C-alpha cells in the first residue's frame, strides 16, 4: 500500500497549503499517516466540519490542484501575513487567495467557473474574520461582507464575524474553510462584496481505496 | 566513499545576477529505487544549514522559485536566477544514496557592491588598561567593500611588523560590505616612549591613503 | 516548531570524553532517524554515524567506529554522543539533525540542530579584561561616532558582547575573537550619531558564562 | 471584551446563552444597541451568535427567549468572551470527569 508519510503535516494544512506542507503539492496515496505532533505554522484558520472534509480529502487519495483563470477584477490579489511567513517574507496558504480592497472600494465580485471537464471538482474557499471594525473597512471597505458559493444544485452563503479571539501566530482574526464539489456540466459562482478568501483552481476528486491514520510509528 | 566535487569555490555575483554552484559525485547517486539521494544546503555563517532543494530538483520548504536545481547521476548544478543580498552564504551538495553520506566542499557564493572605502577610526589605550600596564592601539576601519583592504600602523613614521591582531568580519546582510580591526599592543613602557601611532590603510578606491593618529599629548 | 537543542559550547580536556545532548522536539523522535556530523573550521562536514531512536540500532561512518557512541533516551527525547579520548583534531562543531528515511518524500536531513562548540584544551578559564574605547586627541564626533569596546584576555570562547544591554542594536560590529597565546581578544563597534553619544550612555555588556562574568563598561567622554 | 485562561490540568465546561427579544423595542432598551452578536472562543474553536428579534408565543409571560450553548476550555487554552450586547454571561465553570456515568428516563420508584 501507498504509504505517504505526513510528516510535520495534517492532511488539511497539506490540502490548503501552509507553506511547511508545500512539499506534498499534488501526492497521491492509499494511505495517508498523520503524526500526532503536526503542527501548523501559517494563518489561523478553522474549519466547521473538519471531521468530514478531512475524511474526503483522505478517501480521495489525491492533493492534486489544477490551477484555474480565476480573474479578479479590481481587487488586491496575492495578501500574505507574517503569521503564514513563506520564506523571509509574509505569506499565506499556496492553494488560497486572499481578496483585498482596490483603491478605496471593495466591488461586489461575482465571477463563475463552469466544469468543462467530466470529472467532479473540489474547491476550497474560505472566509476572513477581521477582529477589529477597523481591519473591517480596512481590508474591505464594506464594513458588512458577504460569501455566497453556488451552483445550479447547491448555495452557501457565509457572513464573516468581527471580534476578538486569542492570539494565535500573532493574529486575533482567523479565517473559516468550506468547500463545494461541483459536479460535470454544473457551474461554480463565487459572488461577494468583502471578506472572501477566494480559491486558485480545484483538486481532482478520485473514489477508491484510500483513506487516513493518525499513527507516531516508524513507516 | 564518494566524493562531492564542488565548483566554484568562491562565487561573487552581483545582486540580480546569476549564480550557479556545480557539484560532482565520484559514482552515480541514482538509488536501486531509481531515486537520486542529491541534496543542496545552504549554511549561511555563525548558523546551521538549512534544506534548499532535495532529491536533485525539489524545493525544500519555504525556498522560493529562484532557486534551481538539475542533473543527472554525477553532474548536479544549484542555480538562482536573481540574487539576492540575503542570498548570502555557502552551498554544499551532499548525498543521501551511498554510506557513507558525503557532502561537497562548499562553495562560498559572495555578492558584488558599489566599492566602498573603510570610515577608519582609532582609539589611544584606556587609562584602566595601562594601569594594568599595557597598551591598545586600537583602529577600526569598517564598512568598505573590496574585502581587499591594506592596514598599517607607523609609529614615529615606521614600522608595524609587530604585535598586530587582525580580524575581518564576514560580508554583511544588507550592506554587503565588510569590517576589519587592527589592534598594535605594546608595553605601557615603550607607549609612553613614542607619540605618532599611525592607523594607514591602502585601499584601492580612494587616491589618498587613509591614514588616523593620535597624540600621545 | 521543531526544534531540535543543542548546547553550544563545551570545554574539554583532552584524553577525557564529552557526552553531547540534543533534545528533539516538536515531532516524536522515535518516528524518524538521527545523524550526528562533524563541522571543522575549515568547512569540512563529516557525517559521524545514525542512530534510530525506535530500537537503537546505530550506523557507523568507519572513521569514528571507536569514538562516537550513539544514544538515545527515548523517555525525555534526548539523543546523545560520546567522544571518548579527545585531542585537537576533534575541536569542531557537532551537529545533530532529524534524518527522514527512505520512506519519506525528502530522505535527508531537514532541520538541524544550533551545533555545539567543542573546545579540546587543557587551557584554563580566563574572565575578559573589558577596556572602553573613545575618541580623544581631536574629537572625531563630526559626520558620526564610532566607539570601541575591547574584550581581552579571556578563555575559552564565547562572551556575548551587546551595546546598552541590545537597545543599541542597529549599528554595531563584534569582530570575530583572535587566539593569541591561549587566551582570546575580541571588539566591537558601534556607531552613534554625534549628537546620541556624550549626551547619553554608551555601555557595552560582554558576558563571559564559561566563567560566570557579566560586565558592563560605559564608554565615557574621553573627548 | 473579557478572558478567562485555563490554568488548570483539566477541561473545563462554560455554559453560556445569547438573548432573543421579542421587540427592537425591547433590544435597544436592554441592550442598546439594536444589534448584537456574541462571539465566544478559545485559540481552537470560535463561535459567533446573531441574536434574532421576534414574536414568539408567550411561555411564563415572556415572548422572547435565550438559546443556551456551550464550550470546552482545554487546559492551557484561554476562553474570550467578546460581545456588544445580549450576552448571558457564564459566572465560572462546570469541572469535567469521564467514567461510567449516564442519564436514564423513568418514573419508576428508588
Ligand atoms: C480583547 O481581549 C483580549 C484578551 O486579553 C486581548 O488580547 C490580547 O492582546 C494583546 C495585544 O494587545 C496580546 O499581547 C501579546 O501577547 C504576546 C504573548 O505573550 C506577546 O508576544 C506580545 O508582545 C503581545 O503583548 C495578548 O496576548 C492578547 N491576549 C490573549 C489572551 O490572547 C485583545 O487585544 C482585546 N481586544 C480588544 C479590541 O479589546
Ligand atoms: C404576535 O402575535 C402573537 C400571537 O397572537 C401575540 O402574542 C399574544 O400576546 C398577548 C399579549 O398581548 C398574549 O396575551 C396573554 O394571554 C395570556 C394567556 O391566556 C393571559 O394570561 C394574559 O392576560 C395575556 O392576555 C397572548 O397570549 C399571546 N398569544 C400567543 C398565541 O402566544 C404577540 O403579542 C404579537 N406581537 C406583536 C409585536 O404583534
Ligand atoms: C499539480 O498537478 C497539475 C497536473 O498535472 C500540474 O499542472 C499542469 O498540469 C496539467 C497537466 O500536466 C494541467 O492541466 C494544469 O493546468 C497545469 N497547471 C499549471 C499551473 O501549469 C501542477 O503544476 C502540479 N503542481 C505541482 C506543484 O506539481
Amino acid at each position: 500500500h501507498r504509504i505517504l508519510d505526513g510528516i510535520d503535516c495534517t492532511l488539511i494544512d497539506a490540502l490548503l497549503g501552509d507553506p511547511h506542507c508545500d512539499v506534498f503539492q499534488n501526492e497521491t496515496w492509499d494511505l495517508f499517516v498523520e503524526r500526532s505532533k503536526a503542527f501548523s505554522n501559517c494563518y489561523p484558520y478553522d474549519v466547521p466540519d473538519y471531521a468530514s472534509l478531512r475524511s474526503l480529502v483522505a478517501s480521495s487519495g489525491t492533493l492534486e490542484f489544477i490551477t484555474e483563470g480565476f480573474t479578479w477584477t479590481g481587487v488586491t490579489q496575492n495578501g500574505g501575513s507574517n503569521a503564514c511567513k513563506r520564506g523571509p517574507g509574509s505569506g499565506f496558504f499556496s492553494r488560497l487567495n486572499w481578496l483585498t480592497k482596490s483603491g478605496s472600494t471593495y466591488p461586489v465580485l461575482n465571477v463563475t467557473m463552469p466544469n468543462n471537464d467530466n470529472f467532479d471538482k473540489l474547491y476550497i474557499w474560505g472566509i476572513h474574520h477581521p477582529s477589529t471594525n477597523q481591519e473591517q473597512t480596512s481590508l474591505y471597505v464594506q464594513a458588512s461582507g458577504r460569501v455566497t458559493v453556488s451552483t445550479r444544485r447547491s448555495q452557501q452563503t457565509i457572513i464573516p464575524n468581527i471580534g476578538s479571539r486569542p492570539w494565535v501566530r500573532g493574529l486575533s482574526s482567523r479565517i473559516s474553510i468550506y468547500w463545494t464539489i461541483v459536479k460535470p456540466g454544473d457551474v461554480l459562482v463565487i459572488n461577494s462584496n468583502g471578506n472572501l478568501i477566494a480559491p486558485r483552481g480545484y483538486f481532482k476528486m478520485r473514489t477508491g481505496k484510500s483513506s487516513i491514520m493518525r499513527s507516531d510509528a516508524p513507516i | 566513499d564518494v566524493v562531492m566535487t564542488q565548483t566554484p569555490l568562491s562565487l561573487p555575483v552581483s545582486l540580480g545576477d546569476q549564480a550557479s554552484i556545480s557539484c560532482r559525485s565520484s559514482q552515480t547517486l541514482v538509488h536501486s529505487n531509481g531515486n537520486t539521494y542529491l541534496h543542496w544546503y545552504l549554511q549561511k555563517p555563525g548558523q546551521s544549514p538549512k534544506l534548499l532543494i532535495y532529491k536533485v530538483s525539489n524545493r525544500f520548504s519555504g525556498v522560493p522559485d529562484r532557486f534551481s536545481g538539475s542533473g543527472s547521476g554525477t553532474d548536479f548544478t544549484l542555480k538562482i536566477s536573481r540574487v539576492e543580498a540575503e542570498d548570502l552564504g555557502v552551498y554544499f551538495c551532499s548525498q543521501n544514496t551511498h554510506v557513507p553520506y558525503t557532502f561537497g566542499g562548499g562553495t562560498k557564493l559572495e555578492i558584488k557592491r558599489a566599492d566602498a572605502a573603510p570610515t577608519v577610526s582609532i582609539f589611544p589605550p584606556s587609562k584602566i588598561q595601562l594601569t594594568s600596564g599595557g597598551a591598545s592601539v586600537v583602529c577600526f576601519l569598517n564598512n568598505f567593500y573590496p574585502k581587499d583592504i591594506n592596514v598599517k600602523w607607523k609609529i614615529d613614521g615606521s614600522e608595524r611588523q609587530n604585535g598586530v591582531l587582525n580580524s575581518w568580519t564576514d560580508q554583511d546582510s544588507k550592506d554587503s560590505t565588510y569590517s576589519m580591526s587592527s589592534t598594535l599592543t605594546l608595553t605601557k613602557d615603550e607607549y609612553e616612549r613614542h607619540n605618532s601611532y599611525t592607523c594607514e590603510a591602502t585601499h584601492k578606491t580612494s587616491t589618498s591613503p587613509i591614514v588616523k593618529s593620535f597624540n600621545r599629548n | 516548531q521543531v526544534q531540535l537543542q543543542q548546547p553550544g559550547a563545551e570545554l574539554v580536556r583532552p584524553g577525557a570524553s564529552v557526552k553531547l545532548s540534543c533534545k528533539a522536539s516538536g515531532y516524536t523522535l522515535t518516528t524518524y532517524w538521527m545523524n550526528w556530523f562533524k563541522q571543522r573550521p575549515d568547512q569540512g562536514l563529516e557525517w559521524i554515524g545514525r542512530i534510530d531512536p525506535y530500537d537503537s540500532e546505530t550506523h557507523y561512518n568507519q572513521k569514528f567506529k571507536d569514538k562516537a557512541i550513539l544514544t538515545v533516551d527515548r523517555s525525555s527525547s534526548t539523543a546523545y554522543m560520546q567522544l571518548s579520548s579527545l585531542t585537537s583534531e576533534d575541536s569542531a562543531v557537532y551537529y545533530c539533525t532529524r534524518f527522514l528515511q527512505i520512506t519519506t518524500i525528502i530522505y535527508g536531513m531537514d532541520y538541524w540542530g544550533q551545533g555545539t562548540s567543542v573546545t579540546v584544551s587543557s587551557a584554563k578559564t580566563t574572565p575578559p579584561s573589558v577596556y572602553p574605547l573613545a575618541p580623544g586627541s581631536a574629537a572625531q564626533t563630526n559626520s558620526m561616532v564610532t566607539l570601541g569596546c575591547l574584550v581581552k584576555g579571556y578563555f575559552p570562547e564565547p562572551v556575548t558582547v551587546t551595546w546598552n544591554s541590545g537597545s543599541l542594536s542597529s549599528g554595531v560590529h563584534t569582530f570575530p575573537a583572535v587566539l593569541q597565546s591561549d587566551l582570546y581578544t575580541l571588539s566591537s563597534s558601534v556607531t552613534v550619531p554625534s549628537s546620541t553619544w556624550p549626551s547619553e550612555t554608551v555601555t557595552c555588556n560582554v558576558a563571559h558564562p564559561a566563567s560566570s562574568t557579566k560586565v558592563d563598561k560605559k564608554i565615557v567622554p574621553r573627548d
